[PDB]
């Protein structure tokens, strides 16, 4: 069985599971760059051990329920959820949640999504690109799917945009005169503006 | 500058701690123990944790049992009974739980009595003078080896150049430490020690040729009478000739 | 404090060499494990104790070492196998990991389809205003150059996949943005993709 974490904005958290009467719970972060930083412990009987670099600013159930000052923007990073599996050798977190991206900065936007319309050449008779272009976000990332997972999903790295905004695009290879039967949806999701949108590529 | 301990290593360190406090070792190393505790066990591992154990083990023994010494009508694991191989990796020890007649077993000794008188005696004995009211002297010459039951634990024994495993009903364990023999000590609204235990000695061995043990033998003492005495005496097992 | 240092940092192999990859640390520990994390999602365990393979690790990896000094051998190097692995050790209290090593798949070079798409209406409608796509190449290195058989230096955003998991090839895209009026002021649009799997640069146009 497999954890899962709730994104979110701090200015200058949450991990569910699935027994904290047994674990140890372990905090993770990735600063962007893929480094790693190890924070602290909490064991089954409460008690707690910290990182000396964080200077004792920072974490303290009976649902299955791990939670979480002065932030800086050099905490802005990846945070993962783990667990110590106990034997003759320790450590070895072998089931991590998914993370949760924190980006440490007063800006909001939520996302616009725009078809990239198909029509290229066509090698042998199976080639065709198909897209969607996901900009203007400012917050942790968006995640895209196509046809509500329906393979040959290529899915860009978000860029930087100069105004302070983020930028990807996402594509797949497809036939084409199929292409029309079948009928293409692309499903964009931004939590940190709680939108979700579902875009036909022409 | 820190030290993060095993499982193996935080149960070693655990038995470790536990034979300091049974008075069977010198010295103890419990280090990262406190956080073992904390991360294996949950609680805290003061003097009063382990004093508690010791007294639930010894005495008050009531149900199954797991490696860590908690009784119960990672270490989930509840063993029946008979015994615990208490081993830190510089000393092993097997011990044995409260059973219905440990209780009699057990002298208290919290306040010992009078140094009993002094008499003359001496100290070129060997093996075969069996006449204390202190000491019993067997001897197997079908296995070679040589027992030395003991009667009165309070009086030291203290062996030289020796390599000796002592039995008892509380704990056996081997010596090759050169001194007093240690025994253990309980403590339970005071300090018990076990009533008598059984030093065996393996002859047929080349490792106790140039054994010595050194005792105070008691010997019965009018105008009141009723004299305990004490002699000192140098018990050799030299097998040589 | 305890600092871990793998080496190398980055490595490629053909399909179904053996590899190996070390760990060092700074101070001596009892054991090493290794966590295999693969681009975009969450780490995964992959060899703790020095040596175990964690369930459904193929027996094809192994780990090795001792004191100091540990490593990560690979029998048969996988497509799926490109990814980051990370040590990180016991026997600290501040427990540390190493910076991971990237493994790429050095397959067959492969020429990139390219794939150029006008902004849509809903775009040329907003106050902001074309990708070129190259999909499925190898090797990495790509030139992407953009109009009216001119270019601009300024703008030209790119972005890039990493190593696909069953084919180990890349994909790039190519974004011309900030162009208002200026999109209408020009009339053809074409993206010019130089690669060593190419035999010409080859150059992909429309017109309005
Ligand atoms: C061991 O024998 C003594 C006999 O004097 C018992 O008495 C204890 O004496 C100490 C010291 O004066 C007191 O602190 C204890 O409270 C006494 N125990 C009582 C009153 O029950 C002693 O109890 C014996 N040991 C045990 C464990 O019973
Ligand atoms: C066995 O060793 C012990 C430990 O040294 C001896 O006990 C000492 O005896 C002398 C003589 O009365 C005392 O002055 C010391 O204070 C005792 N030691 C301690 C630590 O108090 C004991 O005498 C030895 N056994 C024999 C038979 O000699």
């Amino acid at each position: 069985v497999q954890l899962q974490q709730s994104p979110g904005l701090v200015a200058p958290i949450t991990c569910t599971v699935s027994s904290l009467t047994n674990y140890g719970i372990h905090w993770v972060r990735q600063p962007p760059g893929k480094g790693l930083e190890w924070l602290g412990v909490i064991w089954a009987g409460g008690y707690t051990k910290y990182n000396s670099a964080l200077m004792s600013r920072l974490m303290s159930n009976s649902k299955s329920q791990v939670f979480l000052n002065s932030l800086q923007t050099d905490d802005t990073a990846m945070y993962y959820c783990a667990r110590d599996e106990v034997r003759r050798d320790y450590y070895a977190m072998d089931h991590w949640g998914q993370g949760t991206t924190v980006t440490v900065s007063a800006s909001t936007k939520g996302p616009s999504v725009f078809p990239l319309a198909p029509s290229s050449k066509s090698t042998s008779g199976g080639t065709a690109a198909l897209g969607c272009l996901v900009k203007d976000y400012f917050p942790e990332p968006v995640t895209v799917s196509w046809n509500s997972g329906a393979s040959g999903v290529h899915t860009f790295p978000a860029v930087l945009q100069s105004s302070g905004l983020y930028s990807l695009s996402s594509v797949v290879t497809v036939p084409s005169s199929s292409l029309g039967t079948q009928t293409y949806i692309c499903n964009v999701n931004h939590k940190p503006s709680n939108t979700k949108v579902d875009k036909k590529v022409e | 500058m820190e030290i993060i301990l095993t499982l193996s290593q935080g149960l070693k360190k655990y038995y470790g701690k536990i034979l300091k406090l049974l008075h069977l070792t010198l010295e103890e190393d419990t280090e990262g123990l406190l956080e073992w505790c904390k991360r294996n066990l949950g609680s805290n591992c003061d003097d009063d944790f382990f004093q508690k154990r010791i007294e639930e083990f010894f005495i008050t023994g009531e149900g199954y049992f797991n490696e860590v010494l908690q009784f119960k009508t990672p270490f989930k694991s509840y063993f029946a009974k008979g015994f615990l191989s208490i081993d830190s990796g510089y000393f092993s020890a097997k011990c044995y739980p409260r059973s219905s007649t440990s209780g009699l077993q057990l002298i208290n000794v919290t306040q010992h009595p009078a140094r009993i008188a002094e008499t003359p005696g001496p100290k070129t004995t060997s093996l075969k003078t069996i006449n204390c009211i202190n000491l019993r002297a067997s001897v197997f010459k079908e296995h070679r080896e040589v027992e030395i039951n003991v009667l009165l634990p309070q009086i030291a024994v203290n062996l030289s150049n020796c390599h000796v495993v002592i039995n008892s009903h509380v704990c056996d364990y081997s010596l090759d430490t050169d001194g007093p023999v240690r025994l253990p000590r309980i403590y339970h609204e005071g300090t018990f020690m076990p009533g008598t235990y059984k030093i065996v000695i393996d002859r047929k061995n080349k490792l106790n040729d140039r054994c010595t043990l050194v005792t105070n033998c008691v010997i019965k003492g009018r105008k009141g009478q009723s004299v305990l005495r004490q002699y000192k005496t140098e018990i050799k097992i030299g097998k040589a000739p | 404090d305890i600092q871990m240092t793998q080496s190398p940092a980055i490595l490629s192999a053909s399909p179904g060499e053996k590899v190996t990859m070390t760990c060092w640390a700074s101070s001596g520990v009892s054991y090493m494990h290794w966590y295999q994390q693969k681009p975009g999602s969450s780490p995964k365990p992959w060899i703790f104790a020095t040596s175990n393979l964690a369930s459904g690790v193929p027996a094809r990896f192994s780990g090795s070492g001792s004191g100091t000094s540990y490593s990560l051998t690979i029998s048969r190097v996988e497509a799926e196998d490109a990814a980051t692995y990370y040590c990180q050790q016991w026997s600290f209290n501040p427990l540390t990991f190493g910076a991971g090593t990237k493994l790429e798949i050095k397959r067959t070079v492969a020429a990139p389809s390219v794939f150029i798409f006008p902004p849509s209406d809903e775009q040329l409608k907003s106050g902001t205003a074309v990708v070129c796509l190259l999909n499925n190449f190898y090797p990495r290195e790509a030139k992407v150059q953009w109009v009216d058989n001119a270019l601009q230096s300024g703008n030209s955003q790119e972005s890039v996949t990493e190593q696909d998991s069953k084919d180990s090839t890349y994909s790039l895209s190519s974004t011309l943005t900030l162009s208002k009026a200026d999109y209408e002021k020009h009339k053809v649009y074409a993206c010019e993709v130089t690669h060593q799997g190419l035999s010409s640069p080859v150059t992909k146009s429309f017109n309005r």
